[PDB]
């Protein structure tokens, strides 16, 4: 079978982006001891280590869906993955507010309607699992207490 | 009044101004500073919680009864709903 590939940005600090851009457009396999990525089984938590110097990462979701294009002619362009996620290196907290590009700055406060992201039909699914064990139920309207 | 050209000019023009800003905000390279204010919804329109006490038997013999309350309004929509479709249900 085929299974979709799984794209994501990864975000480092600029002096260290730097060394990993200048190895990547280098192109040797020198690289591949130098840049490992290790994902802890939160996974919402990581190390990224550069050169062997370890920096601590988070996964956060993205407020806006990125998408690849590949090309062969530059005029038509194919869809390959959607992106999601960022693995920036140094719940709530492992959502980011902001977009990559520059107009797009803590787009979800700004820029995105407020309809709703999601949580609440998980703790109903529990409710209900503990409401099975019931035989006298009380409920009321309650006011302020 | 005359839908005729004053319908059809006013909403084009509409049309036109708001392709033209969501252009320009596309097109800004300008860096913006790192929740926009909402209407805050009341716990649902009657403004109520909802409560569970229930009974369970315990290891060996015992009939503890818990009492549970619900103040999340969605898990209080969600929950009510399949009540009263299991209470059709039947």
């Amino acid at each position: 079978p085929h299974e979709l590939e799984s794209q994501f940005i990864l975000r480092l600090p600029p002096e260290y982006a730097s060394t990993v851009r200048r190895a990547v457009q280098s192109g040797h396999v020198n690289l591949k001891d130098r840049l490992t990525i290790e994902l802890h089984p939160d996974g919402r938590h990581g190390i990224v280590r550069v050169d062997r110097v370890p920096l601590a990462s988070k996964l956060v979701d993205l407020p806006c869906v990125m998408e690849s294009l590949k090309t062969i002619d530059k005029k038509t362009f194919y869809k390959t993955a959607d992106i999601c996620q960022m693995l920036v290196s140094t719940e709530k907290k492992f959502i980011w507010n902001h977009g990559i590009t520059l107009p797009l700055k803590n787009v979800r406060k700004r820029r995105f309607r407020k309809t709703a992201k999601k949580d609440v039909e998980k703790e109903v699914k529990r409710l209900l699992s503990t409401d099975a064990e019931a035989v006298s139920t009380r409920w009321e309207i309650i006011a302020e207490d | 009044r005359f839908s005729v050209a004053e319908h059809q000019e006013r909403y084009k023009e509409e049309c036109q101004r708001i392709f033209d800003l969501q252009n320009k905000v596309l097109s800004s390279t300008e860096v913006l500073s790192t929740t926009a204010s909402v209407t805050s919804l009341n716990s649902s329109a009657t403004g109520r919680c909802l409560k569970i006490y229930r009974t369970f038997r315990d290891e060996e013999g015992k009939e503890y009864v818990r009492c549970e309350t619900v103040r999340k309004p969605a898990v209080i929509d969600a929950y009510v709903r399949i009540r009263t479709t299991k209470d059709e249900e039947f």
